[PDB]
């Protein structure tokens, strides 16, 4: 008659590491390292993302001709650019504070695209039908952005224009515009007459006054000319005022957005599916259950802390020493 | 281990015992078999369970978007941002890595400790009415039928 | 005859948590989480803070009429704005690098307010008595900042002015000024005559040259005009030079400050009392004895690391299992 | 616990012993009472004292002002600053939280270990001149008056 | 220590034993001497070796240049950069400091545990054929020549 | 006959600290705190650094007269300024985005200095021999930077110049230039005739157009004039175009650099020797074997984490209790 007190053992081959010994086979372990995704761009917390495909942020907002599908854009929790996101500012120039606008518009709740300055209506005494370029070609034909309007000279006279919009949308309004910069001081006149032209944007929170910066420079994707794009968020009840003797690429359409917080811009060619997630990465969504992850340093949401490790297995059972 | 039971004075485990982590295996004239000590097993379960939960649940996370986007004339703050990311990404790597290494050691020791306390629990009751065969076993100097075997398991063993 | 070795037990109900079991009652514990303050704005290391009350930083430094009490400001370790800090740039415009100046002036050791360009004395051939606005009304009457001086046209002639101050204060000197921007090109003359006016500030560390940016824009708290405020720290021995054909809101008073390090600006409505502290927060001072705190993420001084936890009790005694 | 003394083979503590953490309670024909083992108590005090001090004093702190103030066109570096704050504020939360959990476990085990070493200290001296009643007690096979009781306490117990 | 061997029931160490960490010292009619228990010594070596390696090797490091350079109108992001540096420089200070304090405690306990398990290993074999002199020694109730002494060292001691 | 199981002890006096007790003497320990350097500026990973000595970054790149030895500069892994690095922009002005350029040029792989706009050749109808200043004196004689060329007026006529360089170097090209700012509107003519002069730099990634900002200002190290220095990295195949009616300090020499990653600028007076290292600090190189270091907060490479501690000794052996 005998009795022995002993311990469990099984066919487990899970191994963990301890400060004293590497690879110790244990009966039962638990993984604390999220290292697999669903290779899909999911919805981040109920709301789906915004796909841009061939277009990029600047192209989407400016109204590039190749971004016709993005004209419905509504809601979204984060933006998605792809390795093909190349249709942007078809007409060369610099998009002032672009990165900044990109970040500020990552997550929007409400976002309506309205016509702030109607083409056929506003801009009297000014040419509004020749404002097209081969740089922004729509189906072979020369076109231009769809939210901006290229106002030129009326016959042989470009008089001072001065129109103003006042935000009664009950929410911020993104007002985008541009200032054109001819290469020559000869073109400055053939287009806006007044050689000493200027443009000025007023608001109870904006006052910069531009002038055209003519200068010889390399032709880009077509023109030697240049167009700087500007934006600003017009507060409720505030009134923005535009006036210019030339060189103004006036706002045509603006957006009555409604952002709450801020997320970011994922850039991947992973398929967008109707799944959900608290944590989204460029390769796919992650599971926010474990405390660590090695799927990708760049994530959006409530994510596991990114670590360089490949194995963080925690022992739960005991040393596995079978053999009966 | 730290308590010398696992792979210690009680080298090797039991494939046979399938209803717990620590337990016994008696052998009397009536028959034999394995039986996990239910309490110490349940407790160890609860604690390890609680330990895992803590390690997992104590991890706080703010909704955030790591990426930043800086232009060719913002290289300095880009590198700063880089420094922050590699900075935290280096802290959590050293932590996750060691937290596990150190905790795994602890858990193993925990089990080892549990086995040794169970062994010592029995060795207590029996005492002289059994001889210690330095392999985690006791050989009753008397006859111990199944009621007797049960007795020592539920800690109610008689006159020692 | 018997002897038993045992352990202590008492009426303690303190509970701590362990990796294995939650809420374990122990005989004696220690708290490592500072979670209570004195709801008072104390002095941070000997030196008291600077209260601004109804005024805010821009209002204080510019000389807003509602900030008369702040004209004595001396020493201070950190600045305090309140939910009423609203009297600032009574006259609309943009305060260039405001945040930057705010941070750089958080902690000052020595700070004297002197008259750099005496009103009654300097500015000959120029009007220095009409420079008042209804935007900066002092007791119903129209006034203006007290450290700046609004130089206008002398009758029907505004000639070139050109005065310069050289820092012999034996310490930095904060020189604040402004450039006025009329809405019309008509006002630009009714006030500074010269339509092509300009302003230029020179120093062995400054050289920007401004011009007025006339442009139609919304009226703010009164005027459709705008005034950009500028500042700069003039090093010892350096000489700043002002010259302008118009639109200059010249410095009247400057400050001979003496900053050593930098703290920040607490913004709270908590009472300021004559207590001291190594760590100060918006809700009150904290005790810097413990290693962690949950009173507030935003602190100033040598503070306990802020954590989201609510309970960090450390066991010191043993498990409490009484019952005799 | 990890050493099986507290709530283990010596379940429950003494409200009566009021001059220390670990100690004894004798009972002979002369009378009874509690008496904390002064050394092991003092030492445990010193160590825990030192442990707390370390956890507290090892915390370095630079004089700093967390807040920053950025304008509507510095959102990116504002978010960066945000990332840094939530970043450290997340590191110290996971640490403070676990440091305590893990250290508390240690401290309890420490005490448990101290009790077991004291028990084992006595069980050593006595040996055969007493029987072990598996409850943390010894019953001298002989008479042990107060001088004798003191003897075993100050570790000078005679011929075992 | 935590296991009561070092500076415990086996107070003081042996300058004499120079071929290991833990071991023995016999004394029979043939002569005397020290001899480190080779296995437990080798193992302890391996583990501590592995422990140090882990603490060292688990430290990740990205190639980086800490310094930044900001001008008189970038004080805010300079302070931000400052915050990041003092931030990490404060995390690693509290860690390095405690990691060592806590691990040192562990290592000492490890050794102490090793000594106690070795002691207990012998006390097991001998049993009745020796008396325990509470100082880490055993006095054979019989004659134990060198072959016998070797026997107990290589764990092959006869009828107990 | 007796046997005793015991433990090792020796003459070690190493002491470690434990959570329970301070300074415990152990038989064997290990240090985990790198606290000693080789007081030498070594090579960071195969490639040596760039010494500037008396010159500083701005002085080196601009072509200051005192930096003749730096005209060979080749390869380098990190730059070294000393407490004597003072010969920089000998001619007063502001070096736009200086810190930025400094950081971007910390580590270069390939870097050739070529003559982009040959002095004797380009600039016809313009004076290219009087462009010297006493501020940039070379051996008593008045000189000027060696990579820039001070184009002035030709007799009494300074016509419009317009030259352009196109990058066919098969790698980036650092193009540095300057815009001169006279104090008076009188000097603006005595030097560049045209009072309303301007300068304009075009590229498929640059379009700013400058004008001289005349303004009275303190004389610095000689002149009351001022020269702003500008730079830009011209991509392969892109073409930069310069044109100006005056005030242009044209590029003479440019650099065909080839940077891969970025390091930094160490500033120390420690001797540069032909040693190597993975981690370099201002006081000397560090050993990257241990996990922590207290030699210096500012380092470059793969370095041990900097800590405020002075002692991080880890126990490896046991408590040392000898005495036989
Ligand atoms: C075959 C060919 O290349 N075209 C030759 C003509 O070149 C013209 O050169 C001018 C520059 O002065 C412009 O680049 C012309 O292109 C447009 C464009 O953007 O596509 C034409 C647009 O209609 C025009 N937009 C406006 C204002 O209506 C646009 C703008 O003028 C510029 O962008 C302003 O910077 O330019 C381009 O066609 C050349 O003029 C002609 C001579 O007879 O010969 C053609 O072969
Ligand atoms: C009742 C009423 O609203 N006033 C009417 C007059 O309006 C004037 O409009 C001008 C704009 O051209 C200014 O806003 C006038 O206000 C001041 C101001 O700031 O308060 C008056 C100040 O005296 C003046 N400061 C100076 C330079 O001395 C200031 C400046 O001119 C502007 O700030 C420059 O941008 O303007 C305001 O009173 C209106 O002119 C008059 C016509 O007869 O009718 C009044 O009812
Ligand atoms: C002894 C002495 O100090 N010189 C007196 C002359 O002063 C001249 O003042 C002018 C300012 O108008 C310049 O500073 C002159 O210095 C130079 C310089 O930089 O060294 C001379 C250079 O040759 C010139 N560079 C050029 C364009 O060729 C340079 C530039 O003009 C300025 O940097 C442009 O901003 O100025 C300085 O010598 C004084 O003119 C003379 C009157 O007869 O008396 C001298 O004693
Ligand atoms: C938008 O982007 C596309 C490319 O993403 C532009 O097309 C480019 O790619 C062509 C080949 O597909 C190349 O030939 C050119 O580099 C370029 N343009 C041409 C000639 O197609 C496209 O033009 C852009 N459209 C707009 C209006 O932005
Ligand atoms: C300074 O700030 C106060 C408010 O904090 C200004 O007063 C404002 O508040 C009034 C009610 O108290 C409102 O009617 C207005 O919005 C506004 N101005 C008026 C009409 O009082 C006060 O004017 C400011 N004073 C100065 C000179 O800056
Ligand atoms: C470059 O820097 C040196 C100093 O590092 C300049 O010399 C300065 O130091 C002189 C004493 O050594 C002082 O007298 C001056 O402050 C100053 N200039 C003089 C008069 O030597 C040196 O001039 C500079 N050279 C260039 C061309 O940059
Ligand atoms: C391990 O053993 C279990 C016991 O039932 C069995 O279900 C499983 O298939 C086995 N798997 C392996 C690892 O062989
Ligand atoms: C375990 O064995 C060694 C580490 O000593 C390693 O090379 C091997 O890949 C490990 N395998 C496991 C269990 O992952
Ligand atoms: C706890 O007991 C102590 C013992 O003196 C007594 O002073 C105190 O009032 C008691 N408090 C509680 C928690 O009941
Ligand atoms: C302890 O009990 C539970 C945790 O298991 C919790 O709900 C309760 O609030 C805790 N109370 C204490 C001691 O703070
Ligand atoms: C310590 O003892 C060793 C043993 O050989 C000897 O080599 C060394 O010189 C001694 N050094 C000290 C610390 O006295
Ligand atoms: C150890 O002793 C004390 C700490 O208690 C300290 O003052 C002394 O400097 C220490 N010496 C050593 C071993 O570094």
């Amino acid at each position: 008659d005998t009795i022995c007190i002993g311990y469990h053992a099984n066919n487990s081959t899970d191994t963990v590491d301890t400060v004293l010994e590497k690879n110790v086979t244990v009966t039962h372990s638990v993984n604390l390292l999220e290292d697999n995704h669903n290779g899909k761009l999911c919805k981040l917390n109920g709301i789906a993302p915004l796909q841009l495909g061939k277009c990029n942020v600047a192209g989407w907002l400016l109204g590039n001709p190749e971004c016709d599908l993005l004209l419905t854009a509504n809601s979204w929790s984060y933006i998605i650019e792809t390795s093909n996101s190349e249709n942007g500012t078809c007409y060369p120039g610099e998009f002032i504070d672009y990165e900044e606008l990109r970040e500020q518009l990552s997550s929007v709740s409400s976002f309506e695209r309205f016509e702030i300055f109607p083409k056929a209506s506003s801009w009297p005494n000014h040419e509004t039908t020749k404002g097209v370029t081969a740089a922004c070609s729509y189906f072979g034909a020369s076109s231009f952005y769809r939210n901006l309007l290229w106002i030129t000279k009326k016959g042989t006279s470009y008089p001072k224009l001065s129109k103003s919009y006042t935000n009664n949308k009950g929410k911020e309004v993104l007002v985008l515009w541009g200032v054109h910069h001819p290469p020559t001081t000869s073109e400055q006149q053939t287009l806006y007459q007044n050689t000493d032209a200027y443009v000025s944007v007023g608001s109870s929170k904006y006052n910069r006054r531009f002038t055209p910066e003519i200068a010889a420079r390399p032709k880009v994707r077509g023109q030697a000319g240049r167009m700087n794009y500007y934006w600003t968020l017009l507060d409720q009840g505030d009134t923005i005022t535009f006036e210019a003797t030339g060189n103004l690429i006036a706002p045509w359409y603006a957006f009555a957005l409604n952002k709450g917080s801020d997320s970011g811009i994922i850039t991947s060619d992973a398929p967008v599916h109707n799944c959900d997630t608290k944590c989204q990465t460029p390769h796919g969504a992650i599971n926010s259950t474990l405390p660590f992850q090695n799927v990708h340093p760049i994530t959006i949401g409530e994510c596991p802390k990114y670590v360089k490790s490949t194995k963080l297995r925690m022992a739960t059972g005991l040393r596995n020493i079978p053999s009966i | 281990g730290l308590f010398g039971a696992m792979a210690g004075f009680i080298e090797g485990g039991w494939t046979g015992m399938i209803d717990g982590w620590y337990g016994y295996h008696h052998q009397n004239e009536q028959g034999s078999g394995y039986a996990a000590d239910q309490k110490s097993t349940q407790n160890a379960i609860d604690g390890i369970t609680n330990k895992v939960n803590s390690i997992i649940e104590k991890m706080n996370t703010q909704f955030t978007a790591v990426g930043k986007e800086f232009n060719n004339l913002e290289r300095r703050i880009e590198n700063l941002n880089k420094k922050v990311d590699d900075g935290f990404l280096d802290v959590w790597t050293y932590n996750a890595e060691l937290l596990v290494l150190l905790e795994n050691e602890r858990t193993l020791d925990f089990h080892d400790s549990n086995v040794r306390n169970l062994y010592e629990k029995v060795k207590s009751q029996l005492r002289n009415n059994a001889k210690e065969i330095g392999n985690g076993c006791f050989e009753f100097y008397h006859k111990c039928d199944d009621e007797c075997m049960e007795s020592v398991k539920n800690g109610t063993y008689d006159y020692p």
